[PDB]
């Protein structure tokens, strides 16, 4: 009835069909019952007098360990020699061990390739100046796009990476490493005391039994404490800024601060343990309401996949995907740095771009190498409620 | 080592490397010169202004 | 604070925007934008209790971000479009500088009230307010996420 | 850290610390080695004399 | 790397070993009179100093 509601007169309409009308005579525009009530005058063009474009670049928390390859080989692989305790010599023993063999014996673990990361984008120049009433907002446009194009990839990584210690930290250190606090206004002593463990040396703190060739046995190591982080919730930061420090009279060497490594939530990432296919067409969109484009119905997930948002409230994805997170929030993983070894390729990150002309639209494509590992030759320590 | 031609537009000149220009890093400081609370202790409002932001 | 500045999907309502009701959207703040806004009662429990009594302070305090209130509302909302009923109601209405608004008209929904009215027989029940429901209270936010502008030419 | 007069009474100057105090053990109740997986585990820790 | 690790695993033992006979003489030695008793953690915080 009304002529705004009217699809069928629209600029949809010559875009879709092949041919269209070619002149127009104009229309006879309204503001009687719309969203557009004006008291003075009911036959014009509402106008719009600026849009904005709020956009803020996102970094990464993490570029002082951005080491750099030159993408050759797939494979790399270090080791440590197991300790090895001397013995009370008895001489009751035969003259001819001497003959025998004692090799070292060695660790021995092997890390794979890491996974290369892409995304792309388009720019029309069609129906994109039917928007944009001046010429420099769509350049803005483009700049703009542009640099979130670059920021999301900081902020994947540092979600990506966050979440492989935070997973790391569960399920795959020993009893020996972790131990058990018990409140917020616990935890604080016990991570005071847990710095300055690693300044013994000790084999206790290693977990060099999840190496390849060193199951049995032990390795003793320590730290340096310009060496060492500790990764927490920003909970704990603050209870160690308004309490620990703020409460006390003489700590003028004491306030160990400058490691600590926090973040707002450990854990807004989800990782496959059961294979499944996918079939829902609004799971398609919701994964490409993120970006995946790639994935069609039919597609298959694989077991070593991470998620990077809320994904578990699908129909596909119930029960066989897992939150990577602490359990009761009072979280203090501290390590050492040589331990995690980050890595990332990235001279090719802007491809030439591919024009089209024929549907005249730009596109673009980046590309990067990234090999997030840990290693588990050093010390760490987990504080958790199990 | 094999001498060649190297030439191709890629794969040649383009399979060993490429030019760089940004290896998406901190410049916007987390955790060293922004994610602060270490602030002053005085009188006080005011520490809060607003660009046009329309770009 | 400490978490206003992480790369946070959540902190925003995005999903309250036009386009955004699916997908996320990560933002950051620079400590020279957040802006703290509570009660008096907060504020003064701060300044003569925590950072008083506490010993160090040399870079904790944060008072300089924050805003307070005697109260946080004095502050009224219209639902269910009511209409003008009574003499008392309009007479009682003009002691405020209100002058239009006789006795015959009708009140939109949305529209706000800036004192104590609620008293009012007509009002009861179609006039809510405004105010922290527990007068224990702190909504912290990054400033120019409200934006102000007038014209008085 | 609290109770404020430490500048002649800080006697961290003479304090040695262990992460535990014992990791090493003692014998009573001599006895034999008699399996093979024990002398395996010993023979993780260099301990190669053992039969 | 092997012969630097076949001295520094030396170390490690020696200092351990040599923590354990102290701990050792602390439980089997010095008869009643040399031990005092201590109650809580911040007990033996002024045993210590008047000690």
């Amino acid at each position: 009835a009304l002529l705004v509601a009217k699809s069928a007169k629209s600029a949809l309409q010559d875009f879709n069909h092949d041919y269209s009308k070619s002149w127009t005579f104009g229309d006879k525009w309204d503001n009687s019952n719309t969203m557009f009530e004006t008291f003075v005058n009911k036959y014009l063009f509402p106008k719009i007098n600026e849009t904005l474009l709020i956009d803020i670049a996102l970094g990464n928390r993490f570029n002082w360990l951005a080491k750099e390859q030159d993408f050759i080989g797939q494979y790399s692989e270090e080791y440590v020699i197991m300790d090895t305790v001397p013995i009370n010599m008895d001489l009751s023993k035969n003259e001819e061990l001497m003959l025998k063999r004692n090799y070292p014996r060695m660790a021995t673990k092997l890390y794979g390739n890491g996974i290369v990361k892409k995304q792309k984008f388009t720019l029309n120049n069609n129906d994109t100046r039917f928007n944009f009433q001046t010429l420099a907002d769509a350049t803005n446009y483009a700049l703009g796009v542009y640099k979130k194009k670059i920021s999301d990839i900081n902020v994947l990584e540092e979600k990506e990476m966050r979440a492989m210690l935070v997973d790391y930290s569960l399920n795959q250190l020993s009893e020996t490493n972790v131990r058990k606090a018990t409140s917020k206004e616990d935890l604080a002593s016990k991570v005071f005391e847990a710095i300055l463990n690693l300044q013994n040396n000790s084999a206790k703190y290693n977990e060099v039994h999840r190496a390849s060739g060193g199951a049995i046995g032990q390795y003793t190591t320590v730290s340096k404490l310009k060496d060492i982080v500790i990764l927490t919730t920003d909970s704990l930061k603050s209870y160690l800024l308004d309490t620990k420090i703020a409460n006390t009279f003489q700590i003028a060497g004491i306030d160990f601060t400058d490691h600590v490594i926090s973040f707002d939530d450990l854990g807004g990432v989800f990782k496959v343990t059961k294979e499944f296919k996918l079939q829902n067409q609004d799971s398609i969109d919701f994964l490409r309401a993120y970006g995946d484009y790639q994935s069609q119905l039919g597609d298959t997930i694989p077991v070593g996949a991470v998620f990077t948002y809320d994904v578990s409230k699908l129909k596909e994805f119930t029960g066989n995907v897992e939150e990577i997170k602490p359990k009761s929030d009072l979280y203090a993983f501290i390590l050492d740095i040589n331990s995690i070894k980050y890595k990332r390729y990235t001279k090719g990150m802007l491809k030439p771009p591919f024009h089209n002309p024929e549907f005249d639209e730009v596109t673009h494509w980046i590309h990067y190498y990234s090999f997030k590992a840990i290693s588990p030759f050093f010390n760490k320590i987990l504080i958790t409620d199990q | 080592m094999y001498e060649g031609n190297n030439m191709r537009s890629m794969m040649g000149t383009s399979y060993e490397d490429s030019r760089l220009n940004k290896r998406t890093e901190l410049n916007e400081n987390m955790s060293i010169d922004t994610n602060k609370s270490e602030d002053s202790y005085g009188v006080q409002i005011h520490s809060l202004s607003k660009q046009s932001f329309t770009g």
